[PDB]
């Protein structure tokens, strides 16, 4: 699509591959392309708990 | 255009980003959808494909988080209906019915209503109702389902032998509204006006045997048919005595109390009594031994408390011991592992079902999928039970996969570099990991020459040498260190009484001997009465 | 067109005895060995739920037990019917508490009225409590989510169960009981 | 009884291997040291009994009689040859046989062995 | 307990077991940790079944789909007894390594799938199945002699057909998806507390009512204490 | 969105020509049982055969 991207937090907080895909995949949530950084910033603390 | 004007709007960016931050909350999924429909308010074939494809992936991604939302499968078909592709409307009832495992009432009711209008083929449209009733026909509130099916026989079919055939079934089922179906039977029986029309009720033989009325009775029929009705109406009334007992039981005991029959969410909480009746209403339904009616009444009771595990356990327990189908019980927990939020009581049981079934390659793969969840640090978990259920089942495989490295064919159990390092890393936490001594008490269990010398040196000596404070003040530790030595089959009584009393007893500190003594006395008071004085003088 | 097709069914009450009270919890245990303490009897009926125990009368060969959930009681009746305690088959059924017994035994000699009083209601709906569940031993700031057991009953104080700390304290007392039980201290 | 079965499970999973296990399920009886203790946990008189005559003797047991209400051994009426298991697609072949009842007289007869009164209040 | 004597035994006493069933399709999913171990065994097993009747479809992300179609009853008795004995060998007798002679005191178990559209003891159909358009069955036979007899009495009764051309490609899209969901379910496990719930709004909504539901239990004990004493 | 039927998709445009709106979410009324809900109305019965009913209930209702 244009100006939209499909992301799922369950594959990202567990740090797995394919946590974003631009095609309409199943179980993913459509967020704006510009807001992928504002997506990643919010989950940083939980990724710090997963890391450490 | 209308699409791009919605992306550059502020409220879209905040409502989306909220959902990706807090997935399972639902009330943000609901606002993301309730807003995005109103922003495309004229939703006809007109509106642009970028706006429709986006409103299709909201729904289809939202039902992939909450598969038990009956209304949003209906509401997503009707949007695909109005937009005008009934191919894609069927496909998403099929995906809705399969979500509930074919046995939900609202879907099959609000599928068939729709399905009347678009099937336009006789034999196949009744095949939808035949397939429907074997799943959701005995549902206690199914009254309104049959009223559709009887509406579609009368309306459509010519013969009027199916209408009597179907209605003979509904008379034997304990529905909520059964009296609306006896009223329809009694409006027919009265309107029967010839003796040939009693053949459509029941066979020519069973009339003459069970009631003694004959259709070939040629004579003056008027009073004879007026007798036949009175004789035939009676055994309806005896059936109305049978069913009414079964209904008024189930209503007065169970169904009266259950105030909530729908899903809501993972944040909804059910009352305590409501759980209490669902647990009893399920045991009652097992007693009846009606398998269609049992599967349905678990599924019917599942969706209000689908998150607890309390019903996922029983529904697997029913299937495992009563119906004797263990492979089928494995599938329930796997389907239950997803919805429940405890996930621990299931996963303990679910390991055990796989073990009995002899599918070990699955379970070894499953243990890899739970260590990979924490990133190879199950050892470091806060909730002990996930670790301890992991560990004892992880142990059982590595006894089997690797051959033993000790004497007397003892499977080198908890003592292996792979597992013991996970345990030693667990012991090192000391104060925070919170499942210490229970892990420690199972290290005692070896009872042989080689393994006692191992666990002495590799844990019970190194715990003294590093000299952590927490473990030496807890008398449960010293008690376990004594019981490791005493039950060894290698030692005689002399050295076993020496090695403990001469070396182990003095290694404790005199300050710790306040709080250690109670648990350490209990070992002494039971196994060593002879040397109970030499304990007391030391402290 | 005066009368109607259908009415809601009206029905008579069954007079409220101890056997037909739907709130009742207390299980009567008849035909004991009378070679059995209360603390050994408590070890038969602990696992079925939480107990608010009432008594075992002296030398009568028949005591009685009382849970807090009704569901827990019916799991105990169907659990241990014709189950031998110290070589004597045990017959058990519904029966009243100690105070209501005295109100019966004053009436049975004087055959006056015998008017029962039902157990008090819990006043529904309590969202925390899951029925037929035990806090196995005694800071908690839980998530209060539906999967976990939020509230519970202590052996009479309403405690908040910690899901992690429950299984470690139940398995704590499990291994403690095997070493005391083997050497005759607990029974 | 829980205390052995919880502990023996942990002990069997720890010290035994699959080859030890696989030879111990002879399968005349459905008994398995992993799965049996979880099933036999709070149930004392649990018996793994597979039989076809358990289907034949049903409807005359105390579980069936004291079904929704425990203690009270009522005699529930029922239709002998119930049609409700069969599907409407398969009934249309031959006409349906009339309903044979049983136990139809005892709709109101509810019996209770008041075991509390006659053995405690009466001695 | 040797296969070729047991297969000749089922050739004689099965009453015409040579003919193949029209529109027949049997899918056995399995997973093996050792690829090099299995790959020789299937290669040994591809020696007799002729590549049209049986096919091995690997799904890589080990898991193999063993599809079996257009088969003779006597052919289907052969392949399952080879495969199910191989799957259990890795744990029991790893030193044996003789593909067709089954080691003694090994009870065969496993599960095979069939199309839902089939017209109908050791082999049993299941209740509550996962893959939508299919129906799986469970084997639990003790001996290898008895396993042939139940299987050759199963396929006499069942008679089925009209399966679509690429049904196998529908099974992979389902059977991968139903374990794609469980792997994602275990990854949710450590992060239930605020990884994805919004607990702060949730705590603000339940704390008022659990404070009352606590007060209805402490009120209840005293109200229960008055009853007993 | 399904039972109000002024505001479905299939029928919804037709009924507006000839309140309980579509905006409703699960924020309002979080816990249904808060003295709000009504018990389920009991199953109806035939007048003619109103005296086939068992006379007494099994348990004592309030």
């Amino acid at each position: 699509m244009r100006d939209i991207v499909f992301v799922s937090p369950q594959l990202y907080l567990s740090s797995q591959e394919g946590w974003k895909s631009d095609s309409a995949k199943s179980g993913f949530i459509p967020i704006l392309k510009n807001d992928l950084q504002r997506f990643q910033d919010s989950l940083k603390h939980i990724v710090d708990a997963r890391n450490s | 255009d209308k699409y791009t004007a919605l992306i550059h709007d502020e409220n879209f960016s905040t409502l989306t980003l909220n959902v990706s931050r807090y997935p399972k909350s639902l009330a943000y999924w609901e606002k993301l959808l309730n807003y995005i429909v109103k922003a495309s308010a004229p939703i006809c074939k007109s509106t642009e494909p970028q706006l429709l494809k986006l409103i299709r992936c909201t729904y289809s991604s939202m039902l992939n988080e909450f598969p038990y939302l009956e209304n949003y499968y209906i509401d997503f078909a009707l949007l695909e209906y109005k937009l005008g592709n009934v191919s894609m409307s069927h496909k998403i009832f099929q995906r809705g019915l399969q979500a509930f495992n074919q046995r939900s009432l609202l879907l099959w009711t609000s599928y068939l209503k729709f399905c009347n209008n678009v099937i336009s083929h006789q034999k196949q449209l009744f095949k939808k109702y035949e397939t429907a009733e074997e799943y959701v026909g005995l549902h206690f509130f199914s009254g309104e389902f049959w009223d559709l099916y009887l509406e579609q026989i009368s309306s459509r079919c010519t013969s009027s032998k199916k209408y009597w055939n179907v209605l003979r079934k509904i008379l034997e089922i304990p529905l909520h509204s059964f009296s609306k179906f006896y009223a329809l039977w009694l409006q027919r029986i009265d309107d029967i006006m010839d003796l040939k029309q009693l053949s459509q009720l029941t066979s020519k033989d069973e009339l003459l045997k069970k009631l003694k009325i004959d259709i070939n009775y040629s004579g003056r029929k008027g009073p004879y048919l007026q007798d036949a009705k009175k004789k035939l109406k009676k055994i309806t009334k005896e059936m109305y005595m049978v069913v009414q007992y079964q209904v008024l039981e189930i209503y007065s005991i169970f169904e009266s109390k259950i105030y909530i029959n729908y899903y809501t969410s993972p944040e909804t909480l059910v009352s305590s009594d409501e759980i209490e009746t669902w647990i009893k209403y399920l045991d009652y339904t097992i007693t009846l031994q009606t398998d269609s009616l049992t599967h349905l009444n678990f599924q019917r009771a599942l969706l209000p408390l689908a998150h607890y595990d309390l019903v996922w356990i029983k529904y697997s327990k029913w299937l495992i011991n009563s119906k004797n189908d263990l492979l089928g019980a494995k599938n329930v927990l796997l389907m239950g592992l997803k919805f429940s939020l405890k996930k621990t009581e299931i996963i303990k049981l679910l390991y055990s079902v796989i073990c009995k079934l002899n599918e070990y390659v699955l379970l070894r793969n499953l243990l890899e999928k739970i260590e990979s969840s924490y990133s190879d640090n199950v050892e470091n978990v806060d909730d002990f039970e996930i670790f301890w259920d992991y560990l004892q089942f992880k142990t059982f495989c590595q006894n089997s996969l690797y051959s033993s490295r000790y004497s007397d064919s003892q499977s080198n159990g908890l003592l292996n570099k792979e597992l013991f390092d996970k345990v030693w890393k667990r012991l090192s936490c000391k104060e925070k990991k919170s499942g210490q001594e229970i892990l420690l008490n199972n290290l005692v269990q070896f009872y042989s020459k080689d393994t006692v010398e191992f666990v002495e040196k590799n844990i019970f000596q190194k715990i003294i040498e590093f000299g952590w404070e927490y473990y030496l003040q807890n008398g449960m530790f010293w008690n376990c260190y004594c019981r490791l030595i005493y039950f060894d089959t290698s030692r005689s009584y002399l050295d076993k009484r020496q090695y403990i009393v001469r070396k182990i007893w003095p290694q404790i500190d005199k300050k710790f001997a306040q709080s250690v003594l109670p648990s350490l006395t209990e070992f002494c008071e039971s196994y060593f009465p002879e040397e109970m004085d030499t304990l007391e003088e030391m402290f | 067109n005066h009368m109607s097709q259908f009415i809601y069914p009206v029905q008579q009450q069954p007079s409220l005895n101890h056997f037909t009270d739907p709130n009742n919890t207390t299980v009567f245990i008849g035909g004991l060995s009378s070679l059995v303490t209360e603390d050994e009897l408590r070890a038969y009926f602990q696992p079925f739920g939480t107990i608010v125990y009432v008594k075992i009368p002296v030398g009568k060969c028949c005591g009685f037990v009382q849970y807090v959930d009704r569901l827990s009681a019916e799991a105990a009746i169907a659990g241990m019917q014709g189950f031998p305690i110290a070589n004597s088959r045990v017959r058990l059924s519904w029966g009243r508490s100690a105070k209501q017994t005295a109100l019966l035994q004053q009436a049975m000699l004087s055959n006056s009225l015998q008017v029962q009083q039902q157990q008090p209601g819990l006043q529904q709906p309590n969202y925390g409590y899951i029925p037929s569940s035990t806090c196995e031993a005694p800071n908690v700031s839980s998530t209060m989510l539906p999967g976990c057991q939020i509230l519970n009953y202590s052996n009479g104080q309403q405690v908040i169960m910690q899901g992690s700390e429950a299984v470690v304290n139940s398995t704590n007392a499990m291994l403690n009981r095997l070493e005391q039980g083997s050497n005759g201290f607990m029974f | 009884m829980n205390d052995i079965l919880t502990d023996y499970k942990t002990f069997y999973l720890t010290h035994s291997n699959i080859v030890t296990y696989e030879s111990s399920i002879i399968d005349s009886n459905t008994f398995d040291p992993i799965l049996y203790p979880e099933l036999k946990m709070s149930n004392p008189k649990y018996d793994p009994v597979l039989n076809t005559t358990a289907n034949v003797d049903w409807h005359k047991k105390t579980e069936w009689k004291e079904a929704g209400h425990i203690g009270i051994t009522t005699e529930r009426p029922q239709i002998s040859n119930s049609i409700i298991e069969c599907n409407s697609g398969t009934l249309i072949q031959k006409p349906i046989s009339l309903p044979n009842f049983r136990n139809l007289e005892k709709i109101n007869q509810v019996k209770i062995n008041d075991l509390y009164t006659e053995e405690f209040l009466k001695e | 307990f040797d296969i070729w004597k047991n297969l000749d035994r089922i050739r004689s006493t099965k009453k015409n077991a040579g003919q193949f069933i029209k529109g027949s399709l049997l899918i056995l999913p399995m997973r093996t940790e050792d690829k090099q171990q299995f790959d020789e065994c299937m290669d040994e097993l591809h020696k007799y079944i002729s590549k049209d009747i049986l096919r091995c479809y690997p799904q890589k992300e080990m898991l193999f789909y063993i599809v079996l179609k257009d088969f003779n009853i006597l052919d289907s008795c052969f392949v399952l007894s080879v495969l199910l004995a191989f799957q259990k060998r890795l744990w029991m007798a790893p030193s044996e390594k003789s593909y067709f002679r089954v080691p003694k005191n090994i009870n065969l178990t496993g599960s095979f799938y069939l199309p839902k559209n089939i017209e109908t003891s050791s082999i049993v159909e299941v209740g509550f199945n996962v893959v939508p358009d299919f129906q799986q069955f469970q084997v639990k036979a003790c001996h290898v002699s008895k396993f042939m007899n139940e299987l050759s009495n199963f396929f006499s009764q069942v008679e089925f057909g009209k399966c679509e051309a690429n049904v196998i490609n529908y099974f992979k899209r389902e059977y991968n998806r139903t374990y794609s969901q469980i792997s994602l379910a275990l990854y949710e496990l450590p992060l239930i507390g605020d990884g994805l719930f919004d607990i702060k709004s949730y705590i603000s909504k339940t704390r008022p009512i659990i404070e009352t539901s606590k007060a209805q239990m402490i009120k209840h004990i005293s109200e229960m204490k008055a009853y007993n004493e | 969105k399904v039972f109000v039927d002024a505001n479905r998709f299939d029928i919804g445009d037709l009924v507006k020509a000839s309140s309980r709106s579509r905006d409703e979410t699960c924020e309002s009324n979080p816990f249904p049982r808060l003295n709000n809900p009504k018990k389920l109305e009991p199953p109806k019965i035939l007048s003619q055969w109103s005296n086939t009913i068992p006379k007494t209930s099994i348990f004592y209702s309030v």
